[PDB]
């Protein structure tokens, strides 16, 4: 917040602004939005299967 | 004819009865691990009006207890809770000798040595670990390991080489050599997580089960798969038999018992049936033993109730 004084009396100026979840980062905050939760999808898994024992 | 027949129950518990252990000493004298954090001695008073008491309430511990196991000579019992913990117990007061504290996530299983030296647990962390008998990491699996959560971790009872086999969420059973601790082979199969592993008493066989409800029999020696049983629901606890070629198998709601000589079911051991008015009608089966006199055995289900089944003749 700040003041302005011009030729008529003073303006205020106002600026908000909204970091973007530098994640590890020191440009936004860390710790995401409480109301974020998010799922992360595996693979690899296979349906082909035949009960093999294979050794080492 | 060989037939089962419900003979009493147990009282005493608050939540899930989820295992219990006898030992060949004492005959007379039960341990139950249960969800309302304690475990409970009983007093295996053998009438018929009643059927046992609970002797002795080990308590301390901060979540469930997930496994308990009794010791060789019956004066110590090791426990496995859901707070990463492992307690060494005293079976004559109570008094935790020594808790064997490091992991990161809860401890699933815990195993007793043939001659109590070494002990192994299985956790969340993805880690199998040994530890001495006085309290301290004696070794860690970190990696060659299973991907997922170690369900379930057993030592062979053989005094020719040794073995340990561990079953986890990650479809797979996996056996190490025990005085190395790396892999000797493999076992693939088994679409969906294990539940559980169990070693036959000749040590010569590992019936694993899980979500798929099929019991697979693999073989210790020749390191090959032997044969399938579909359990048909689900399987939560298998156990071989200590007097004969048997496998009691702990589907849902119901034990399902294997004759393996030509691989046929005995018996079907189903509770009281009242019309269940809506949704699941049926406590589930948690955790099954054999009596050391192979004559009996104990059934802890889901409803807080712990069951016995004689061998009748």
């Amino acid at each position: 917040v700040r003041h302005v004084l011009l030729r008529q009396g003073v303006l205020g100026i106002k600026v908000k602004i909204m970091l973007p979840w530098d994640p590890s980062g020191k440009i936004g905050p860390k710790k995401p939005l409480p109301d974020h939760v998010s799922i992360v999808e595996p693979k690899d898994e296979i349906l082909p299967t035949t009960p093999i024992s294979e050794q080492k | 004819t060989e037939q089962m027949t419900l003979r009493g129950t147990l009282k005493g518990h608050n939540g899930w009865v989820t295992q219990i252990a006898t030992t060949p000493q004492f005959p007379d004298m039960i341990l139950s691990a249960s969800r309302d954090k304690t475990i409970i001695m009983w007093k295996l008073t053998r009438d018929e009006t009643n059927y046992g008491i609970p002797q002795r309430a080990l308590r301390g511990h901060s979540h469930f207890v997930s496994d308990v196991v009794i010791s060789s000579d019956g004066q110590f019992a090791l426990s496995g809770s859901w707070d990463g913990t492992l307690r060494l117990w005293d079976l004559t007061t109570g008094t935790t000798t020594r808790r064997f504290v490091g992991h990161t996530k809860d401890v699933l299983s815990v195993a007793f040595s043939s001659d109590n030296r070494q002990i192994v647990s299985g956790s969340r962390d993805k880690t199998i670990k040994l530890w001495n008998t006085l309290g301290v990491c004696k070794y860690t699996v970190q990696d060659e390991s299973h991907s997922e959560w170690v369900s379930c971790v057993r030592f062979s009872p053989n005094s020719s080489n040794p073995i340990i086999v561990s079953c986890g969420w990650d479809k797979l059973v996996k056996v190490w050599n025990l005085a190395n601790c790396k892999l000797k082979t493999n076992h693939i199969g088994h679409t969906g997580y294990l539940n559980t592993v169990t070693v036959s008493p000749d040590g010569s066989l590992c019936a694993s089960g899980g979500k798929d409800g099929q019991a697979m029999l693999w073989d210790l020696n020749e390191g090959k798969h032997l044969y399938t049983l579909d359990g048909g629901d689900i399987i939560n606890a298998l156990c071989f038999s200590p007097n004969r070629y048997w496998l009691c198998a702990a589907t849902g709601p119901s034990i399902k018992i294997w004759d393996l000589e030509g691989k046929i079911i005995v018996d079907e051991l189903k509770q009281e049936v009242i019309s269940t008015s809506s949704k699941a009608e049926p406590p589930q089966c948690t955790s099954l033993a054999w009596s050391a006199d192979g004559q009996t055995l104990f059934a802890g289900y889901t409803d807080n109730l712990v069951r016995v089944w004689q061998v009748t003749i």
